[PDB]
RNA sequence: GCAGGCGCGCAAAUUACCCAAUCCUAAUUCAGGGAGGUAGUGACAAUAAAUAACGAUACAGGGCCCAUUCGGGUCUUGUAAUUGGAAUGAGUACAAUGUAAAUACCUUAACGAGGAACAAUUGGAGGGCAAGUCUGGUGCCAG
């Protein structure tokens, strides 16, 4: 489906930071 | 005071062993205490409370009566026989013990297995 | 390597654990053959599980018609007997109404002979003739009045022929398999087609005839005179209705 | 096309700045407002948070979590425009931060 | 010298309204408003109680003439 | 458990106020399990009333459901026709449950008492202690209903406050 | 750390990025780790590991289980959710049992730490 | 009891649903379909276009009552003889009836869609 | 393959026990079997129950509830933690059964209730209050 990754793909969005 | 009653009693000599269902009515006592019970058990049948073996119970619910499976038989030397090794660890007529539960035992021979060779080494 | 999926005339719960034992090889079919293991474990209870029941064949105890065979997962299936010295037993074991097998209790004088039909005949080797019936007993030397769909009468204790049973109209016949499973009779008429499903038809007491293919059926005897005695009171299973029938009136 | 963002039902947005800091009445719909910006789209849309006494919480680039608002009639000071909310804040959701359940790691 | 947590700090439900012993069994409140709804339509209509309790002393709670209670047939 | 089509009506509001409050229940789950049971008994009701009189399967499977409908005691025994079950209908399932049952037997004086001292295991239908309140007592054991032989109220030893105030009273 | 002082308590909390979390099972929580969390939520998370110790709470392992899952969902409301934890027993011969700390040290041999703004 | 009107049977011989077998396959219960005959003077004021209707109206079964009023206007002589009694379920189609009834407390109505009849406001209809 | 993990800086069964059962394999009753069985975790579904029950007394009646329009009906209403003994299981645990051993269930000594604090949550709908704040303007208002 769409529905179950569409919503789990937005743990991969963060803030951008350097390490 | 207890009353411990037998039912379904079909002998079977392909073991020499007579087997039943047996149902315990202890009005208010918690349990009937399995070596006790077998040892009454032994005392109503002809003998040999090591060679009487009972083993299935269960107390119902709301307490009263307890039912499971007894076997009784002759001959402790085929008790010996014809019994499983923890029911007879169960009672004191057996022992048996290991120490090295399953991966120690495990990595032992497969070690043993790396070995491949007998009591030799050298410097 | 793996089970479960069980012939479910072997009595056999879902929730015993997940396999079922696997027949080895043997006599007989798997489809229509009981092992040792479900047969003195949980058909008569004489055991409790499979430690014990190889306790019980490796005593040299059992004796699945005339010889011990220490093994498990025996398939020893339909016109067999199991004798055994202790309990006094012998166990002729057959179909039944519902379609399971039935145990008989056989006493000695007819638990000293089997009987099978003949798979095939031919002509072994060196001139000898040769005689194949059901459980692979390839035994040399019959009668020469060989048919095939025909009924021999094992000697059993040596393994001979001491009797030769013919078919025709007006003996016996008893069925194992098909929808009519276990059902004795013979008496309408001998219809015979080419290419198979012919039948020799079936009695009844209101004339009913079940007509199968001609593999599953074959011989018990004649009028009066079967060889074996038979199940339940001579199972033909008519009804439950009329059971409840004859129960209101008697 | 299933939402109002891409297919997503929640979004989580970079909070640029706090909007309506120096609106004097409290618990007005400018006080409540906040600009964010959608990372799998990368652009900046205003959102709410409700009770602006909870604003507080959520203050610069704090990786809300964005869900939508269903206007359920039509409220005096309620601007329209806005259809996005703020359920969390920082992976904490900041209503359990206004009930003071949990806490804002930072 | 051991310190510990206390109670709201163990539970953690901090910052409740508040909440009722009533609405704590999921029975008793519909024993509890069973009774109401008794004694609600006690003024609805006048259900019957029991019949004469005692001997009749009067219904001890008034007679009016102007009023009738009996549904009319169109 | 079965969910109603529409369950958010008034009238179905008030249904189970009033049964889950003169039968004492704990939530609108019980009304829906018996009443999903019922539902589905005189749905296997009214087909066999469809097809054929003295068509053996209504004769044979219609006498086996009164059969068993007179047994639960919810069908009385001078209507032993199939069209009384279609007639049939829920507050006759509840009021055959054990708490109801026994709040009618006396020894309980309400119901939520009855429903209380059956959860304390204080109530043994005969020989067995039952400590559930839906329990659908069947017509030959309503009149074994009493206390438990390991029940205060039965026989047995004064409970835990009995003898511990007893104690205390010898202080 | 030191455990009787927040003048380190603080300090530590700043510059740590793996904090293991010495909780004991027969007592439960302590304000301590409590007052040491609270520190590290605010001046931003390390990583944090809960270990309980000191299970020689009875004979009665139900008990045990139960203050068990009472601790791993304290745990979990209070840093992230479905946090690791581990169970130590009791110590034997001057250590604990080496198969949870064999487990313990590949756990933190795959960490995998973060980046902190301060 | 099951009161009946007239659109309810021009609608339930157009969707084919028969009448007792029809209210027993929706309600689950012997139903007892009645006709006032002030709603079968409307059936039979309808015209020849309805004889179908008229003569399933005709049913030893569907047992009628006797009306006293002038006139023949049988949605107020339902909504009245429903409102006396509050014992009868009301089978209609009438959108205006519908609503008359669904305003008075606590009767349930029935009416014909799809290809069976649905119940509004009756608690045990499962 | 099993266990555990990793590949994002944002995440979820234990690197547990055992051949005791069901079977399988083998020189073969025995040995082996991460096949398989057990336990732990598991708001993934399903089934059943508890989170209290019974009284007694004192008072308040300007009292309650149902009414879209001044209508109707009822101590058989509410509060007083005023107050009393009974009953119990969550939990605890001698034990015993259970099982390969153990845990779980059932059974059970002795314990274990009053705010039964042994302290049910999630929502939703509404008010009211200041020597208080802010904004608008035909005083004293409105937002
Ligand atoms: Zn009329």
């Amino acid at each position: 489906t769409m529905q179950r990754s569409s919503d789990v793909n937005e743990r991969k969005l963060h803030v951008p930071m350097v390490d | 005071a207890v009353t411990i009653r037998t039912r379904k009693v079909i002998s079977n000599p392909l073991l020499a062993r007579k087997q039943f269902v047996v149902d315990v009515l202890h009005p208010n006592r918690a349990n009937v205490s399995k070596d006790e019970l077998r040892e009454k058990l032994a005392e109503v049948y002809k003998a040999e409370k090591d060679a009487v073996s009972v083993f299935g119970f269960r107390t119902q619910f709301g307490g009263g009566k307890s039912v499971g499976f007894g076997l009784v038989y002759n001959s402790v030397a085929e008790a010996k026989k014809f019994e499983p090794t923890y029911r007879l660890v169960r009672y004191g007529l057996a022992e048996k013990v290991e120490k090295a539960s399953r991966q120690q035992r495990k990595q032992k021979k497969n070690r043993d297995k790396k070995i491949f060779g007998t009591g030799k080494r050298l410097a | 390597l793996k089970r479960l999926a069980a012939p479910h005339h072997w009595l056999l719960d879902k929730l015993s654990g997940c396999y079922a034992p696997r027949p080895s090889a043997g006599p007989h079919k798997l489809r229509e053959s009981l092992p040792l293991i479900v047969f003195l474990r949980n058909r008569l209870k004489y055991a409790l599980n499979g430690r014990e029941v190889k306790a019980i064949l490796m005593q040299r105890h059992v004796k699945v018609d005339g010889k011990v065979r220490t093994d498990t997962t025996y398939p020893a299936g339909f016109m067999d007997v199991i004798t055994l010295d202790a309990t006094n037993e012998n166990f002729r074991l057959v179909y039944d109404v519902k379609g399971r097998f039935a145990v008989h209790r056989i006493t000695d004088e007819e638990a000293s002979y089997k009987l099978g039909k003949v798979k095939k005949v031919q002509l072994g080797k060196k001139g000898v003739p040769y005689v194949v019936t059901h459980d692979g007993r390839t035994i040399r030397y019959p009668d020469p009045n060989i048919k095939v769909n025909d009924t021999v009468k094992i000697d059993l204790a040596s393994g001979k022929i001491t009797d030769f049973i013919k078919f025709d109209a007006g003996k016996l016949v008893y069925v194992t398999g098909g929808r009519n499973l276990g059902r004795i009779g013979t008496i309408v008429h001998k219809e015979r087609h080419d290419g198979g499903f012919d039948l020799v038809h079936i009695k009844d007491s209101l004339d009913n005839t079940f007509v199968t293919r001609l593999n599953n059926v074959f011989v018990i005897g004649e009028q009066g005179k079967p060889y074996i005695s038979l199940p339940k009171g001579k199972g033909i299973k008519l009804s439950i209705a009329e059971e409840r029938d004859r129960r209101r009136a008697q | 096309k299933s939402s109002p963002f891409g297919g997503s039902s929640h979004a989580k947005g970079i909070v640029l700045e706090k909007l309506g800091i120096e609106s004097k009445q409290p618990n007005s719909a400018i006080r409540k407002c906040v600009r964010v910006q959608l990372i799998k789209n990368g652009k900046k849309v205003t959102a709410f948070v409700p009770n602006d006494g909870c604003l507080n919480f959520v203050d610069e680039n704090d990786e809300v979590l964005l869900a939508g608002f269903g206007r359920k009639g039509k409220a005096k000071g309620d601007i329209p425009g806005v259809r996005f909310k703020v359920v969390k804040v920082s992976g904490v959701s900041l209503l359990a931060l206004w009930k003071e359940k949990k806490e804002k790691p930072r | 010298g051991k310190r510990a947590i206390n109670y709201q700090i163990l539970k953690n439900k901090g910052l409740t309204p508040k909440r009722n012993k009533d609405n704590r069994n999921s029975r008793v409140k519909k024993r509890k408003k069973y009774q109401k709804a008794q004694k609600k339509l006690k003024s609805v209509r006048a259900v019957y109680s029991g019949g004469q309790s005692g001997v009749y002393e009067g219904e001890k709670t008034g007679i009016k003439k102007g009023l009738t209670r009996s549904v009319k047939f169109k | 458990y079965s969910t109603p089509k529409r369950p958010y009506e008034s009238s179905r509001l008030d249904a189970e106020l009033k049964l889950a409050g003169e039968f004492g229940l704990k939530n609108k789950k019980e009304i829906y399990r018996i009443s999903f049971q019922l539902s589905k008994i005189r749905r296997a009701a009214r087909d066999l009333l469809t097809r054929d009189e003295k068509d053996p399967k209504r004769l044979f499977e219609g006498n086996a459901l009164i059969r068993r409908l007179v047994r639960v005691g919810v069908l009385s025994e001078d209507k032993k026709k199939l069209d009384y079950v279609l007639a049939l209908k829920v507050e006759d399932f509840l009021e055959r449950r054990l708490q109801t049952q026994v709040y009618k037997l006396g020894l309980a004086k309400s119901v939520h008492h009855a429903r209380v001292l059956i959860t304390q295991r204080h109530i043994a239908v005969g020989k067995q202690i039952v400590n559930i309140p839906s329990f659908m007592v069947r017509l030959d054991s309503e009149k074994h209903i009493d206390f438990a032989p390991t029940s205060p109220f039965g026989g047995a030893r004064p409970g835990r406050v009995a003898r511990r105030n007893a104690a205390r009273k010898a202080e | 750390c030191p455990a009787d002082d927040l003048n380190a308590m603080i300090d530590i909390a700043k510059i740590a990025d793996l904090v293991l979390l010495l909780i004991d099972g027969n007592f439960g929580f302590e304000m301590e780790t409590m007052e040491f969390l609270n520190i590290a939520q605010h001046h931003g998370m390390p990583r944090v590991l809960g270990v309980a110790t000191h299970l020689d709470l009875f004979k009665s392992q139900s008990t045990l289980r139960a203050s068990k899952k009472r601790l791993k969902h304290r745990f979990w409301t209070e840093v992230y959710q479905g946090a690791k934890l581990f169970y130590l027993s009791g110590v034997i011969n001057g250590r604990y049992p080496d198969r949870e700390i064999l487990n313990l040290s590949r756990f933190i041999s795959v960490m995998k730490f973060r980046p902190l703004k301060w | 009891q099951v009161l009946i009107d007239t659109n309810f049977i021009n609608f339930s011989i157009q969707k084919k649903v028969d009448i007792v077998r029809g209210m027993m396959d929706c309600l689950l219960a012997k139903c007892n379909p009645l006709i006032t005959d002030c709603v079968m003077a409307e059936l039979e004021k309808l015209g020849p276009k309805y004889r179908i209707a008229l003569k399933l109206a005709r049913d030893p079964r569907i047992k009628r009552l006797s009306c006293s009023h002038k006139g023949t206007y049988a949605d107020d002589c339902l909504v009245h003889r429903v409102l006396q009694h509050k014992c009868y379920i009301v089978a209609t189609n009438d959108a205006g009836l519908k609503q008359r009834i669904r305003k008075i407390p606590g009767i349930p109505l029935m009416s014909v869609g799809g290809h069976a009849y649905v119940i509004e406001k009756l608690p045990d209809v499962f």
